[PDB]
């Protein structure tokens, strides 16, 4: 979608692993605010949005 | 921004009381650590305070 009409998707009720993301997308930019990616596979969350 | 004071963001294991570490080393990335560069991981240990 375009920025002024971005698309949002709710992801919850599932087993999430953030180690497979490194595969997809050469990752021209990959940075986090408030968390660090290496520790992200560990914490537990309420409801994750995309 | 006063770029004269920095702080260690990446450490393998925490440190015992009252020791200081001044070694500059590039973080690893689940493979033989990047020898001079920075990808998804392999970030620089020191970040300026500014």
């Amino acid at each position: 979608a375009s920025v002024y009409a971005w698309n949002r998707k709710r992801i919850s009720n599932c087993v999430a692993d953030y180690s497979v993301l490194y595969n997809f997308a050469p990752f021209f930019a990959f940075k986090c605010y408030g968390v660090s990616p290496t520790k992200l596979n560990d914490l537990c969350f309420t409801n994750v949005y995309a | 921004g006063n770029y004269n004071y920095r702080y260690r963001l990446f450490r393998k294991s925490n440190l015992k009381p009252f020791e200081r570490d001044i070694s500059t080393e590039i973080y690893q990335a689940g493979n033989k650590p990047c020898n001079g560069v920075a990808g998804v991981n392999c970030y620089f240990p020191l970040q300026s305070y500014g």
